[PDB]
């Protein structure tokens, strides 16, 4: 019925009928895809990271209000404290608190930090289209937008349930390239002002703008050597540089840093050489190539080099966390299956029709490859890059090979590219379900085939802290659980992740020490009420402070006794780790072998503790300075009634 | 080589070597 | 409420529809002149 | 064995341009330079695993060790493994040998029955590039080192003193008898096997004469069957010297270790160089 | 110049392969413990942990990747133009490059399934 389908006025109108069709249902895909990590299990927050963000997020819609209220806390980091002097970027928080200024006026706070990331993906897959229109074609982006819609690693680090500080930094970064690349292509400076005003939104959120000003001017440096200057590079570049520096200057994390740090200082030197080389081009083109331009060329060169001499004279556990370590192809091709293959293709096309705009993306294809060589966490920077050029690459190959026929090689080459590429969307559907559909606070266990044990000791213990403890308290265990203890417990704490003061964290190692008499004295120094540690012993693949214990073992600072010497005890005295009866006895007299272990000879049998495959048999019940506070449901966390 | 089997013949010979090499090594380890 | 596997099949068919329809776009864009 | 037989005789009456044989030798010699070109493994000596005479080896060596003077010294005077001074000498030999391939004698020819076309017949000194004559020099010293195995019953010592090169970069190594007899045998063997070889595989005096009459090409200076005496005063000497200053040339392939594999590599790439001419011929 | 493209594609599998595992270097392939009889057979690519590789795993992965991309380069640079030998050379080019493309993607799909145990 209604046979007038493929005879509408296409390439003008039905063009747009199909355009906005894909811009609908492709953008459906990113938001829809993130969702089954929280549809499968959770409701609110997967990782441990969004808690510290979520606390201040609901704060800056409750009582704080950033233009008229920044904020101080004594609730965190007793007795030191940390405040919006740290935590670079309210761009997450002002976004979320703006969304439930508006939608809350339209009438929840659950649904604003968990639903946000799917929203980010949807928005980003529509800004990547308007980006990729500018490069080859509107037709180039219509396969490219789906690519960042379902590149599964970019999905993975921002899932339904993510609220990371780089959770929307990517959107800003991508957007600032839409807000750079037809400013370079067209020196429209109202529009370049809109570019720098967009740049401010990135330069809020996450510190990748130290990357970006590592990128943007040195790209410009490339345009020295290829020699493809114009005005319409320069007139757009000066704006987002110089105005953007002051918009960064508004922000505290980058504060008077845009005067002083070795990266954007050299970016400023590049801006100066760029503005000189524009001016140089202007003069000396009215004059001849005379001898005397060589004469004051010598003069101005000596003044410029003495500027260079005056400038060069005046120059004013995280590694362990498994992800900041370097990654192979698994983050790779497991990450980015078909879309690795097509990456050089458009890049060859970008070195084929090397236009003015595309060289920026080529430099962006170089740099982020070099930088996602060392940090898989930084993989997100290569998350859209590949999707850009592969977005070109297929749209090259497809365009050249639906060219030839309907207007037998194309009877293969079109015909492969469906099943060549769409196998991708099988992979993207499901690797997202395998590795990344699992929260940090709820651990999926093993043991049955029907109604198997898959169970919430963290909310049980943390909600015990939120009922049966005093108001003023102590929370001290270890730093990577520091935010979550401030999630539901509303409890005052000593340490936390970031690590702006390293000394304060280093005496927690002597709080988790060998000598209980000195460790408990360091405790008694620091206003104790409660101590926590986590187990992983009898099911294994959970963490805790016993496998980052090597880190504690070599952590060393403000110390001379014990924690000076990295061995301390912990090896067989030829130099190999044992813990058991065949282990080492000051480790038997250390905390963490008795701090954790009470009554475990008396409960499990058959010589286990699957982490070590250890044994029952130590007497090991000796609370010299504490008492128990929580007898455990699943050996989860022994809360420590800190005794006088 | 009016015919290409001489090549195919060589391939067969390599396979005989290829397969018969690991074939006795099947029972060993 | 929809399940996990129903959503997986959903994402599968949506991505297949999407990419095939991209190819259809790319045909209509390559054929009809300027 | 039957496979190499069939592949060689299907590259004489078949494709065959170089041979089956000589291009096998050439490509396997390319490989024997090439294992010396990039070299992945080294069993670890007193120091320095996994770097044996490659240029990658002498580029990974700069990444590991400090004191780059003693990084240069191991790069240029490496003895037990291949060397890069060895590779310079290897390249140098290649350059000189193509300097000597272009040694050719030109003879212009009025073709018969056509006015003045001058497709001058040449005689290159290498003179089939001695794929007989070097392999003449090689395979007799291969057949006894086959049949020294029958000398174990009824040796690598006393028979070796007139069997082999003396292998030592020290030119005044502990026996001049072996050096003198080895070099004199090399020179005399290639010269003698020239002056005996040309009489069978073509291009002797009557061979050239009957090919040129057979393709209607007559020397301008004199009558057609004086062409023999026109060129009989070139071909034996351009056999014999063409024998001789290959083997002495391979002396310079051994006297200086700039050869990946020596004599044989010089001469299999000489096969390749003549081979390029053969392929080019049909353009 | 196009030599810059050569430099970049040279760098491609070089930093896809093993610059990450230059400092974390793990030696090539042996991990069998007799399995029932035969002691130290070298195993494979690593399979149980995902992030790790060896030298032999990485090089193979890198090689698989750049041949596919440069196969698409060959599709562009010669197969779309029409100038050379229009029946003999061209057919070889599409033939071996389609073989490159199909068997390469197939084997890399295999080399993620067997180290990965993914439901295919
Ligand atoms: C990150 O976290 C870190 C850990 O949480 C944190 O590091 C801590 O920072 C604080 C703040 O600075 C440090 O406290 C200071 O430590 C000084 C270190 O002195 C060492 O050497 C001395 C000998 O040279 C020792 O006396 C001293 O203490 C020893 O003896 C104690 C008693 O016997 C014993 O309890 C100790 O354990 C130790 O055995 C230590 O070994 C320390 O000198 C300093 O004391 C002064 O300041 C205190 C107030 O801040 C006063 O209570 C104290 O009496 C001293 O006062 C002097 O200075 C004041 C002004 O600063 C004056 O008003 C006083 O009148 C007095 O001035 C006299 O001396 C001056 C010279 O110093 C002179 O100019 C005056 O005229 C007058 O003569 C204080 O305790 C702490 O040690 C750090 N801890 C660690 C582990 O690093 C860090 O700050 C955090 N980061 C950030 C950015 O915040
Ligand atoms: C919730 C929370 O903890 N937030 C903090 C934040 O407030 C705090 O300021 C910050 C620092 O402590 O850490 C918490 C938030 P974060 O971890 O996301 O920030 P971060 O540690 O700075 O992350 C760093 C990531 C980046 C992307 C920054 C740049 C990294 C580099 C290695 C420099 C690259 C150099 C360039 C020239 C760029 C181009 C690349 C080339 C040429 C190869």
């Amino acid at each position: 019925m209604t046979k007038l389908g493929f005879l509408r006025l296409s390439y003008e109108k039905q063009d747009t009928l199909l355009k906005l069709l894909i811009l609908s249902m492709a953008a459906v895909l990113s938001f829809s895809t993130r969702l089954f990590a929280v549809l499968r299990f959770e409701s609110v927050i997967h990782e441990f990271d969004p808690y510290f963000n979520y606390r201040t997020t609901r704060f800056l819609a409750e009582e704080g209000f950033y233009k008229f209220h920044n904020w101080f806390d004594d609730r965190a980091w007793y007795p030191l404290g940390r405040i919006i002097g740290g935590t670079l970027y309210p761009g997450l928080m002002i976004t979320s608190a703006a969304i439930y200024h508006v939608l809350h006026f339209f009438h929840d706070i659950r649904n604003v930090c968990v639903f946000l990331a799917p929203l980010f993906s949807s928005f980003t897959t529509i800004v990547t289209y308007h980006l990729t229109k500018e490069l080859k074609d509107a037709g180039a982006g219509l396969l490219a937008a789906a690519m960042i819609a379902v590149v599964p690693g970019y999905i993975s680090r921002s899932v339904a349930g993510s609220y990371d500080n780089e959770g929307i930094a990517i959107f800003c970064m991508l957007l600032t390239y839409y807000m750079w690349i037809k400013a370079v292509k067209t020196g429209s400076i109202y529009w370049a002002a809109k570019c720098a005003l967009a740049y401010f939104y990135m330069v809020s959120s996450w510190g990748g703008y130290v990357f970006l000003i590592n990128l943007i001017p040195l790209h410009v440096l490339v345009l020295m050597l290829t020699g493809r200057f114009s005005h319409r590079i320069y007139v757009a570049y000066c704006t987002v540089y110089c105005l953007g520096t002051i918009l960064s200057m508004q922000i505290s994390f980058v504060g008077f840093q845009p005067v002083l740090s070795s990266e954007h200082m050299a970016a400023f030197g590049v801006f100066g050489l760029c503005q000189i080389h524009a001016f140089v081009d202007y003069l000396r083109s009215k004059l001849n190539p005379q001898q005397f331009e060589v004469l004051f060329r010598s003069v101005i060169s000596l003044v410029g080099f003495v500027l260079l001499t005056v400038g060069a004279l005046l120059m004013l556990i995280i590694a362990s966390v498994s992800e900041h370590q370097p990654t192979t192809w698994s983050s790779y091709y497991f990450d980015l299956q078909l879309l690795v293959f097509m990456f050089p293709v458009g890049l060859y096309y970008c070195f084929s029709n090397l236009s003015d705009a595309r060289i920026f993306i080529i430099m962006y294809g170089v740099t982020s490859m070099y930088f996602s060589a060392v940090m898989v966490r930084l993989m997100l920077v290569l998350a859209p890059v590949m999707c850009i050029l592969s977005g070109i690459g297929v749209s090259q190959v497809l365009s050249t090979y639906m060219k030839n026929l309907d207007i037998e090689v194309a009877s293969g080459m079109i015909l492969v590219m469906a099943f060549f590429l769409i196998t991708y969307t099988f992979h993207s559907t499901w690797v997202t379900s395998e590795a990344y559909s699992s929260p940090s606070i709820v651990l999926s266990a093993r043991g049955g085939d029907g109604s198997r044990i898959i169970f919430d000791d963290f909310r049980e213990a943390y909600y015990w802290l939120r009922h049966n403890t005093p108001e003023d308290a102590k929370v001290m265990s270890w730093w990577d659980y520091g935010y979550q203890i401030t999630a539901m417990a509303n409890r005052t704490i000593l340490v936390d992740n970031n690590t702006w003061n390293n000394t304060h964290i280093s005496r927690v190692g002597q709080a988790m020490a060998s000598t209980e008499e000195k460790a408990y004295e360091i405790m008694r120094e620091l206003d104790v009420s409660y101590v926590l540690v986590i187990f992983g012993g009898l099911t294994g693949y959970s963490s805790d402070d016993i496998n980052k214990f090597l880190w504690m073992v070599r952590i060393g600072g403000s110390t001379d006794t014990g924690k000076h010497i990295k061995e301390h005890d912990y090896y067989t005295p030829t130099g190999e780790f044992r813990v058991d009866r065949e282990g080492s006895p000051v480790l038997l007299n250390c905390l963490m072998y008795k701090m954790c272990y009470y009554r475990f000879g008396q409960v499990y049998t058959e010589a286990k503790d699957r982490v070590r495959n250890a044994e029952i048999g130590n007497k090991d019940f000796e609370l010299d300075v504490l008492e128990e506070a929580y007898t455990t449901e699943h050996w989860l966390v022994r809360i420590y009634k800190v005794k006088d | 080589v009016g015919p290409v089997p001489v090549l195919v013949m060589s391939l067969l010979f390599i396979a005989s070597v290829f397969m018969l090499h690991i074939w006795g090594k099947y029972t060993r380890s | 409420m929809i399940t996990d596997v129903q959503l997986a099949i959903f994402a599968n068919m949506l991505g297949v529809s999407l990419f095939l329809l991209v190819v259809l776009y790319h045909y209509v864009a390559v054929n009809n002149p300027k | 064995g039957l496979i190499v037989l069939l592949l060689d005789e299907l590259l004489q009456k078949g494709y065959g341009l170089g041979s089956g044989i000589s291009l096998f030798i050439a490509t396997n010699i390319c490989e024997t330079i090439v294992w010396k070109a990039f070299s992945p493994t080294t069993v670890n000596t007193g120091r320095g695993m996994e770097f044996e005479g490659a240029i990658i080896a002498l580029f990974h060596l700069l990444a590991t060790r400090t004191d780059k003077v003693r990084a240069l010294r191991e790069a240029f005077y490496r003895q037990n493994l291949p060397n890069l001074m060895n590779l310079i000498a290897t390249i140098f030999v290649f350059a000189v040998v193509i300097y000597f391939q272009g040694f050719r004698v030109d003879l212009p020819i009025k073709s018969a029955r056509y006015r003045g076309q001058y497709n001058t017949y040449p005689i290159k000194l290498f003179y089939t590039s001695n794929i007989p004559i070097i392999l003449q020099s090689a395979l007799v010293s291969n057949l006894y080192v086959i049949s020294q195995m029958l000398s174990a019953r009824f040796p690598v010592g006393g028979l070796c003193h007139y069997l082999s090169p003396p292998e030592s970069f020290g030119s005044v190594l502990e026996d001049p008898v072996h050096a003198v007899v080895y070099i004199v045998f090399m020179l005399g063997s290639c010269a003698f096997f020239s002056k005996t070889w040309i009489e069978v595989s073509g291009s002797s005096a009557k061979d050239v004469a009957k090919q040129l009459k057979e393709q209607q090409m007559v020397m301008r200076g004199h009558r057609e069957t004086s062409m023999v005496h026109e060129l009989n005063r070139y071909i034996p000497t351009a056999a014999a010297f063409g024998g001789l200053c290959i083997g002495a040339l391979s002396v310079l392939a051994d006297f200086l270790g700039a050869i990946g594999s020596g004599t044989g590599i010089l001469l299999a790439v000489t096969i390749i160089y003549q081979y390029f001419e053969i392929f080019v011929k049909e353009q | 110049a196009m030599t810059v493209y050569a430099l970049v594609v040279v760098s491609y599998f070089l930093i896809t392969g093993g610059i990450i595992y230059d400092v974390i270097v793990e030696p090539p392939s042996v991990g069998s413990m007799t399995d029932e009889h035969g002691h130290q057979r070298p195993v494979a690519f690593l399979a149980y942990r995902v992030n790790g590789q060896y030298i032999m795993e990485g090089l193979a992965s890198s090689f698989l990747f750049t041949m596919g991309g440069l196969g698409f380069i060959i599709l562009d640079r010669s197969n779309a133009p029409n100038i050379p030998k229009l029946n003999r050379f061209l057919l070889l080019f599409i033939g071996f490059v389609c073989v490159l493309l199909s068997f390469f993607m197939a084997r890399v799909f295999m080399r993620m399934k067997l180290p990965g145990y993914l439901m295919g």
